[PDB]
Protein backbone atom coordinates (compact mmCIF):
# COMPACT_ATOMS: atom_id res chain seq x y z
CA UNK A 1 0.00 0.00 0.00
CA UNK A 2 2.93 2.51 -0.03
CA UNK A 3 4.94 1.66 -3.23
CA UNK A 4 4.62 3.79 -6.34
CA UNK A 5 1.97 2.91 -8.98
CA UNK A 6 1.36 4.67 -12.43
CA UNK A 7 -1.82 5.99 -13.29
CA UNK A 8 -2.99 6.34 -16.72
CA UNK A 9 -6.32 8.50 -17.33
CA UNK A 10 -8.17 8.19 -20.99
CA UNK A 11 -10.45 10.27 -21.89
CA UNK A 12 -13.36 9.90 -24.82
CA UNK A 13 -16.43 11.40 -26.12
CA UNK A 14 -18.74 9.08 -28.62
CA UNK A 15 -21.25 9.51 -31.24
CA UNK A 16 -21.41 13.20 -31.52
CA UNK A 17 -18.35 14.11 -33.20
CA UNK A 18 -16.24 14.19 -36.51
CA UNK A 19 -13.74 11.37 -35.31
CA UNK A 20 -10.04 10.49 -35.95
CA UNK A 21 -9.53 7.29 -34.12
CA UNK A 22 -10.87 3.92 -34.36
CA UNK A 23 -10.82 0.06 -33.82
CA UNK A 24 -9.17 -2.64 -35.93
CA UNK A 25 -12.03 -2.88 -38.68
CA UNK A 26 -11.85 -3.43 -42.25
CA UNK A 27 -13.91 -1.36 -44.61
CA UNK A 28 -16.30 -2.61 -47.09
CA UNK A 29 -17.22 -1.26 -50.26
CA UNK A 30 -20.46 0.66 -50.40
CA UNK A 31 -23.92 -0.52 -51.78
CA UNK A 32 -26.86 1.89 -52.19
CA UNK A 33 -30.53 1.68 -52.96
CA UNK A 34 -30.65 -0.92 -51.14
CA UNK A 35 -31.29 -1.59 -47.14
CA UNK A 36 -28.51 -3.41 -45.50
CA UNK A 37 -26.89 -3.00 -41.60
CA UNK A 38 -24.36 -0.16 -42.18
CA UNK A 39 -21.64 1.07 -39.97
CA UNK A 40 -20.27 4.51 -40.07
CA UNK A 41 -17.46 5.07 -37.30
CA UNK A 42 -19.61 3.37 -35.12
CA UNK A 43 -23.00 4.00 -36.30
CA UNK A 44 -25.00 1.02 -36.67
CA UNK A 45 -28.45 0.34 -38.11
CA UNK A 46 -30.34 -0.60 -41.26
CA UNK A 47 -31.53 1.70 -43.91
CA UNK A 48 -30.81 2.35 -47.63
CA UNK A 49 -28.17 4.62 -48.69
CA UNK B 1 -80.75 45.24 -26.50
CA UNK B 2 -83.81 46.15 -24.21
CA UNK B 3 -87.34 46.45 -25.87
CA UNK B 4 -89.28 48.38 -23.29
CA UNK B 5 -92.70 46.54 -24.46
CA UNK B 6 -96.26 46.76 -22.60
CA UNK B 7 -98.85 45.02 -21.92
CA UNK B 8 -102.60 45.64 -22.76
CA UNK B 9 -105.43 43.57 -22.40
CA UNK B 10 -107.11 44.41 -24.88
CA UNK B 11 -105.09 44.62 -28.03
CA UNK B 12 -103.78 41.80 -30.18
CA UNK B 13 -100.95 42.05 -32.36
CA UNK B 14 -101.74 40.40 -35.58
CA UNK B 15 -99.34 40.26 -39.14
CA UNK B 16 -99.93 41.28 -42.27
CA UNK B 17 -97.22 39.75 -44.97
CA UNK B 18 -94.85 36.97 -44.79
CA UNK B 19 -91.98 36.36 -46.09
CA UNK B 20 -89.15 33.03 -47.00
CA UNK B 21 -85.98 32.58 -45.43
CA UNK B 22 -83.45 29.56 -45.85
CA UNK B 23 -81.08 28.79 -43.29
CA UNK B 24 -77.83 26.59 -42.77
CA UNK B 25 -76.56 24.03 -40.47
CA UNK B 26 -73.61 22.34 -40.34
CA UNK B 27 -73.34 18.80 -38.76
CA UNK B 28 -69.85 16.47 -38.70
CA UNK B 29 -70.66 13.28 -39.00
CA UNK B 30 -67.10 10.47 -39.37
CA UNK B 31 -63.69 11.44 -39.02
CA UNK B 32 -60.13 9.48 -40.46
CA UNK B 33 -59.58 6.09 -39.68
CA UNK B 34 -55.91 5.12 -38.16
CA UNK B 35 -54.09 1.74 -37.70
CA UNK B 36 -51.46 2.03 -35.37
CA UNK B 37 -48.34 -0.65 -36.12
CA UNK B 38 -47.35 -1.42 -32.50
CA UNK B 39 -43.68 -2.65 -34.04
CA UNK B 40 -41.89 -0.32 -36.34
CA UNK B 41 -43.09 2.98 -33.83
CA UNK B 42 -41.34 1.40 -30.40
CA UNK B 43 -39.07 -0.85 -32.79
CA UNK B 44 -37.79 -1.31 -36.21
CA UNK B 45 -34.95 -2.30 -38.19
CA UNK B 46 -33.91 -3.86 -34.69
CA UNK B 47 -34.69 -7.78 -33.48
CA UNK B 48 -33.08 -7.21 -30.25
CA UNK B 49 -35.54 -5.38 -29.18
C1 LIG C 1 -95.58 41.89 -48.76
O1 LIG C 1 -94.22 42.04 -49.08
C2 LIG C 1 -93.92 41.99 -50.47
C3 LIG C 1 -92.42 41.95 -50.65
O2 LIG C 1 -91.86 43.18 -50.24
C4 LIG C 1 -94.59 43.19 -51.14
O3 LIG C 1 -94.40 43.18 -52.54
C5 LIG C 1 -96.10 43.12 -50.89
O4 LIG C 1 -96.77 44.24 -51.39
C6 LIG C 1 -96.40 43.02 -49.40
N1 LIG C 1 -97.81 42.82 -49.18
C7 LIG C 1 -98.57 43.57 -48.36
C8 LIG C 1 -100.02 43.17 -48.30
O5 LIG C 1 -98.13 44.50 -47.71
Amino acid sequence: GFQPYRVVVLSFELLNAPATVCGPKQSTELVKNKCVNFNFNGLTGTGVL
Amino acid sequence: DNQDIVYSNNTIAIPMNFSISVTTEVLPVSMTKTSVDCNMYICGDSTEC
